[PDB]
RNA sequence: UGUUGUAUGAAAGGAGAGAAGGUUAGCACUCCCCUUGACAAGGAUGGAAGAGGCCGGCCU
């Protein structure tokens, strides 16, 4: 059979559920755990509530996760920016991964995106942790079908609604208050 | 050329021996009877004084050959044009043109 | 084969000959699965060479020429996007529209993107995935906006040439590949066999739309100008002529098909209840019954399977008419069991119309056979 | 060489092999 | 006989605006090019030779591109029905198409005519 | 709107594909192999008894004989073929581009004349950009006193010049501005 | 890393080395570049026995990722060592190999018809691989001498250039 | 077992710190096999003991 | 606080592949290389020169 899968295997599951739809998001917690730890934690104590999905570039990517919505506000769970982690089986080639957003090296905030393509200058750049799996994809690419004005935002754009861990890999996360 | 440029051609003295779709013989009209050369002399030839002077390739520079054509042939191949307006009469996104 | 008229430079071999007869013996001579390491793919085409023959490759890439490959694909999609389009309203499709083709697609034979989207008016059903032949699709499994089309070509040989099969393999193998960019998650991928004219397709179906294809299938399969075109350089590559001065009169389409990959028995029942017709002393005509028979026969092998109804079946029934339609289904459907699995057929034709819709209710073990009436019954 | 050529309905041969439509001779006879 | 029954017929599927069909035709009979009997190689190129008038060089397909260094080692037959309807569909894509060529095959092709006045 | 079943597995086989096998061929039980399996058992079942006369397939009736081969071989499951392409695309190269070779019929490369692109050459310009990218650029082929139009009036050609401009030109030269043609007086709204 | 840096050295831009070890052109060449880029029989022997060697170490390594069981480890590798030929094309360089694949397939025969025996029936799970393995690593010791001659030839004569006077 | 175009795996990323699944190994008896059984298994099973092999 | 320390292949533009009529087959002598694991074989027969005397020139 000549399809091979390039990947390693996932662990965890994350629901999100937003105004496009419904998205599965499994995640890579072994190839990446802080993350996964991270973006499991915020799911857990609805940090991504009502936030938006400000930047969005067609045919690249959809980001999002800033509660602000400014594109310039995120916090970790870990009280700073933490530290990139990378896996050479791990490559943007397709469609569908969620990364971590940065400004720099070992800039990690609460912001993602999803990928709508190849994007291979973003190799080396951004952690990716975790994939968008089954039908649910497709309600991912109608993320990037609005009306885009300038710097990139949309005319009204897509929100998220609430979180759900479907399955959590780790056993001690303690959300916060 | 392309399809409506062909009333620019010139044609050859003697009538064309498949006579269909002919522009040089007397059915076709373009052989006329009673003519006098000194009157339809100037008609695609060139003309340095008149309307069609010795022109040049407007990409290569160099002369072309048939009265009022702006692309020599070479050039004209290669592009896939008409010689006399340049529209296109060839899509040749797939054709690797060879001038050899 | 021979001199093609009526009786009245460099020396070394000439190589026309030779490829004449390694084209004619190609699906022999270029097994697949003699030995299977490794394969050589040629440029513009989706042919596969197994080993390295020479004289084989120049009567295929003589062939395969000018971007012939490419040229059929295209003709196909063109085809089918004029079936769809004179079917809007029956459909209810809001519109088609043929993909911008990456033009290296139709001989990349690792990845597929879709050929035609169709968009609908409103949503659609949509059932499981099945083959084009199949007949029984329940409609429930999804529901979609979007339907993708997705057109296959190869060049079959000797050793593989199930299309079905074929068929079947690429859609599970592209739809659930990572690295897949399908708009939706339904779709249907259609496989043309280009060596032996074969075809079929493999997956999800829209209310009236598997109807739909297999017309247009047969339809493209007969009268397309760039299929013409290559079985006409078959045709030339092995300088093959016909004596015949022209096609057979029985030349329709509904005729050809009999003689395809697909098992197709005729059903004759109309004699099974068969009386004769007596004088009385009462002065009442009376109607005994005798011995009747159903006939099954495969045009491919001329095989008649002849069943003899014996009148002890109607002795102590009341309406006798019907009874017999019953028994002719049932006794149809032991005969399928009967059989071997290769011998079983595709497709059943029945004389008779009212015969149509007993047959289907009683093959509930075998619901991929289709039943229907042709217009050549015999 | 044994088709080779198109089918028309022959001449009715009747009229050569039995001398009239068969039918009619065997109702004669 | 089938190909001259088609340089008959090509003008009536113009009067029918069948020039699909013709141009199919047209396709077709380029296939059939490769003859070796000279009687019938004559006769596929008298009906080319209808079907470039009656449909024109700028739609016609297989387009003149293709058409042209196809015929020109065509010339080369000595039989003179050949020699014919060649040099006639030679001679009438070099003035209304000749941007379908390059120079050097016209000064090549023009070479081969040299064995044309034989 | 597509909704998630809500599983907490992964999607995908769970061994990763590292058993996935070969499917475009005929299945094993229907297979041609398959098939001549079945008849010699057959014909092993019929070697002792008599010849009964019913019917059990076309292929395996009573052969009254004792017990490659003929079929289509059934290819490795497991085994994936490597492919490359083959960009040679042997064409005559003097044939190609000439129209005459030297071999004639004795040359083992193809008389074609046919030149289309390769496959690769068709990647190269679709990866660079450069495919169909030249369709866009085609190869087709007052002002005296430099004021406003005040009352842009025309003579007999065209050349719209302003009113008392052009009656003043005209007291200059009796011919016009643009092409010096004969206006004979004539000067129009 | 070896193999494609002796092809980066002869400026061979043209030809490609997966990591399976296939070399493969990446366009069509002309003459020139094919008399060029013809390889010999040392740098294909080479390129032959790394990826059997591959090929092996790949089986183990899905092993330890988990993607399979231990049964299908020993089943693997025994189908590896009964199936060079198909698996790698090493008998076109030096064909004298053919005797060792012959003796493989011989060997198989003598251990199917013995594991295959009442209740186990044919298919595929046998993994018996001691005997297959056995028999290729004795070519190994004979094909090592050869390898390190033929190859430090094909280095001397890429470092030391080629040599005026020969022999 | 891999794809031609993936590099070859990292020791480091994949292999390293994971467990490895069990072996083939033949449940022994602990009566009837008692000699044999405690170190059948090993790598080079009699390698330390003294008694039982020369040394290293 | 730089520079001629060189080569291969490709593209574009040019030249054009031995045999005292034409079409060609090769194997070598010297010294200049290329592919090659070569004491093999190829690279247009691999390419390039090929009578004597005197000071590129002159004589037989
Ligand atoms: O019994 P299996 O484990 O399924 O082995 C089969 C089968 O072996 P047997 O029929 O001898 O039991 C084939 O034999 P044939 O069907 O061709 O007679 C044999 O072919 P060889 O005898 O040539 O080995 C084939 O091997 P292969 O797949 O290479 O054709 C081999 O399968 P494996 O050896 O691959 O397990
Ligand atoms: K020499
Ligand atoms: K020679
Ligand atoms: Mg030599
Ligand atoms: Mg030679
Ligand atoms: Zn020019
Ligand atoms: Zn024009
Ligand atoms: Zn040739």
């Amino acid at each position: 059979s000549n399809i091979y899968i390039q990947e390693p295997p996932t662990n965890g599951k994350v629901l999100l559920k937003t105004t496009a739809g419904d998205i599965d998001i499994e995640l890579w917690s072994k190839e990446a755990p802080k993350a996964c730890r991270n973006f499991i934690q915020l799911c857990l104590e609805a940090y991504y509530d009502n936030t938006i999905f400000h930047r969005v570039v067609p045919g690249f990517i959809v980001q999002g996760g800033d509660p602000t919505g400014t594109g310039s506000g995120g916090e970790s769970i870990y009280g700073a920016p933490f530290k990139d982690e990378f896996h050479s089986r791990l490559r943007f080639n397709r469609r569908g991964l969620v990364a971590m957003a940065n400004a720099g090296s070992h800039d990690n905030g609460s912001q993602f995106f999803f990928t709508l393509g190849r994007a291979d200058e973003l190799n080396n750049k951004h952690t990716i942790f975790g994939k968008v799996t089954g039908d649910t994809v497709y309600n991912m690419l109608r993320l990037s079908e609005v009306d885009i004005d300038d710097d990139e935002r949309p005319h009204n754009p897509h929100k998220i609604k609430s979180c759900e861990v479907l399955f959590n890999p780790f056993d001690d996360i303690i959300p916060r208050e | 050329v392309c399809e409506k440029c062909e009333k620019k051609l010139g044609t050859v003295i003697t009538p064309d021996t498949w006579k269909d779709g002919a522009r040089n013989t007397t059915e076709s009209g373009g052989r006329k009877l009673n003519e006098n050369k000194a009157l339809t002399s100037k008609k695609a030839r060139f003309d340095p004084y008149g309307k069609n002077k010795f022109s040049t390739c407007r990409i290569c520079k160099s002369s072309v050959h048939q009265p009022g054509s702006h692309y020599c042939q070479g050039c004209a191949y290669k592009k896939g044009i008409c010689a006399m307006c340049g529209k296109k009469v060839l899509d040749t996104k797939n054709y690797k043109q060879t001038s050899v | 084969w021979e001199k093609a008229s009526g009786f009245e430079q460099r020396s070394g071999l000439n190589q026309i000959p030779n490829r004449r007869f390694t084209l004619w013996w190609s699906p022999t001579i270029n097994r697949a699965n003699v030995y299977v390491g490794f394969q050589v793919q040629l440029d513009l085409t989706g042919i596969f060479m197994h080993g390295k023959i020479p004289t084989l490759k120049i009567s295929l890439i003589q062939i395969f020429r000018a971007h012939l490959w490419q040229k059929i694909h295209e003709s196909i999609v063109m085809d089918l996007c004029q079936v769809f389009d004179q079917e809007l309203d029956a459909l209810e499709i809001e519109t088609v529209q043929k993909e911008t083709i990456h033009p290296r697609k139709s001989y990349k034979m690792n990845s597929s993107c879709a050929d035609i989207l169709l968009f609908a008016s409103y949503k659609w059903n949509v059932s499981r995935p099945s083959l084009l032949a199949d007949s029984k699709d329940v409609m429930d499994s999804t529901t979609t906006q979007k339907y993708w089309i997705d057109i296959q070509l190869r060049w079959g040989d000797y050793d593989s040439h199930d299309i079905e099969r074929y068929a079947r393999a690429k859609f599970l193998d592209y739809t659930t590949d990572n690295m897949s960019i399908y708009p939706s998650p339904t779709g249907v991928l259609i496989a043309i066999d280009l060596a032996y004219n074969l075809h079929s397709a493999y997956g999800n179906w829209f209310p009236g739309s598997k109807p739909l294809i297999q017309q247009a299938m047969a339809k493209i399969m007969k009268a397309n100008p760039a299929l013409y075109v290559l079985r006409e350089r078959i045709r030339k590559g092995l300088q093959l002529y016909s004596s015949e001065p022209t096609e057979p009169y029985l030349s329709s389409q509904n005729y050809g098909e009999l003689f395809s990959n697909q098992i197709i028995w005729f059903v004759d029942d109309t004699n099974v209840y068969r009386v004769t017709i007596h004088k009385t002393f009462e002065g009442n005509l009376t109607t005994k019954p005798i011995n009747g028979a159903i006939f099954i026969f495969n045009p491919r092998t001329g095989q008649l399977f002849l069943k003899i109804i014996h009148t002890s079946v109607w002795a102590g029934q009341k309406r006798l008419g019907q009874l017999a339609k019953w028994k002719t289904a049932e006794e149809v459907a032991a005969l399928i069991r009967s059989l071997p699995v290769e011998e079983q057929p595709k497709q059943i034709i029945v004389t008779r119309k009212g015969m149509l819709d007993p047959l289907e209710v009683h093959l509930l073990d075998f619901p991929n056979i289709v039943i229907k009436g042709s217009e050549l019954q015999l | 060489g044994k088709a080779q050529s198109i089918y028309r309905p022959s001449k009715n041969l009747d009229k050569d092999m039995y001398g009239d439509d068969l039918e009619a001779r065997i109702k004669t006879n | 006989q089938a190909a001259d029954l088609i340089s008959r017929t090509a003008v009536v599927m113009k009067t029918c605006q069948e020039e699909k069909l013709m141009g199919h035709l047209g396709v077709v009979l380029y296939e059939y090019l490769g003859e070796e009997y000279p009687e019938v190689l004559g006769s596929i190129l008298g009906a080319l030779k209808a079907i470039v008038n009656v449909i024109g060089m700028h739609k016609m397909t297989p387009p003149i591109k293709d058409l042209l260094p196809r015929l020109t080692p065509i010339l080369k037959n000595r039989h003179e029905k050949v020699q014919e309807n060649c040099i006639d569909l030679v001679g009438r894509i070099a003035d209304r198409g000749a941007e379908y060529v390059s120079a050097r095959e016209w000064m090549r092709i023009c070479f081969e005519l040299l064995e044309l006045l034989k | 709107v597509y909704k998630s079943t809500r599983s907490a597995k992964p999607v995908g086989p769970e061994d990763m594909g590292a058993t996935a096998v070969y499917e475009l061929d005929t299945e094993k039980e229907r297979d041609a192999q398959a098939i001549f399996e079945r008849s010699q058992k057959i014909q092993e079942e019929l070697r002792g008894k008599e010849d009964d006369k019913i019917y059990r397939g076309i292929n395996n009736y009573q052969k009254y004989m004792k017990p490659v081969r003929k079929g289509p071989i059934r290819a490795p499951e497991h085994l994936r073929a490597t492919v490359r392409w083959d960009y040679q695309p042997d064409i005559c190269k003097d044939y190609k581009e000439t129209g005459f070779c030297g071999f004639g019929d004795s040359c083992k490369f193809l008389h074609d004349r046919s030149d289309y692109k390769h496959g690769w050459q068709i990647e190269r310009e679709l990866d660079e950009g450069r495919y169909g990218v030249y369709e866009d650029e085609n190869y087709e082929v007052c002002f005296i006193c430099r004021q406003s139009f005040q009352n842009p009036v025309v003579t007999k050609c065209r050349h719209y010049f302003c009113e008392s401009c052009a009656l003043q030109h005209f007291r200059t030269t009796p011919r016009c501005y643009v092409c010096d043609q004969q206006t004979n007086g004539v000067f129009n709204p | 890393n070896m193999l494609n840096l002796l092809i980066h050295r002869k400026n061979l831009n043209y030809l490609h080395l997966d990591y399976n070890f296939n070399l493969k052109p990446v366009k069509t060449l002309t003459t020139k570049e094919r008399k060029k880029s013809r390889f010999g029989n040392a740098f294909h022997l080479c390129r032959e026995v790394l990826r059997l060697t591959k090929l092996v170490v790949d089986s183990h390594v899905q092993y330890r990722l988990g993607n399979v069981d231990a049964f299908q480890l020993a089943d693997g590798l025994q189908y590896i060592f009964a199936h060079v030929g198909q698996l790698t094309g090493m008998y076109r360089y030096k064909y004298k190999l053919m005797r060792q694949i012959r003796m493989c397939k011989d060997l198989k025969h003598l251990i199917y018809y013995r594991f295959n025996t009442g209740p186990v029936g044919k298919g595929p799970g046998c993994g018996f691989w001691a005997a297959g393995w056995r028999v290729w690593l004795f070519f190994m010791r004979g094909i090592t001498p050869l390898l390190e001659r033929w190859l430090g030839n094909l280095l001397a004569r890429q470092f030391e250039g080629r040599h005026s006077k020969g022999v | 077992p891999f794809d031609d175009e993936e590099p070859p795996l990292d020791y480091a990323d994949n292999i390293l710190d994971v467990e490895p699944l069990e072996a083939i190994q033949l449940e022994l008896d602990p009566e009837e096999d008692a000699p044999v059984l405690d170190w059948f298994y090993d790598h080079q099973p009699l390698r330390d003991s003294r008694k039982y092999v020369n040394g290293s």
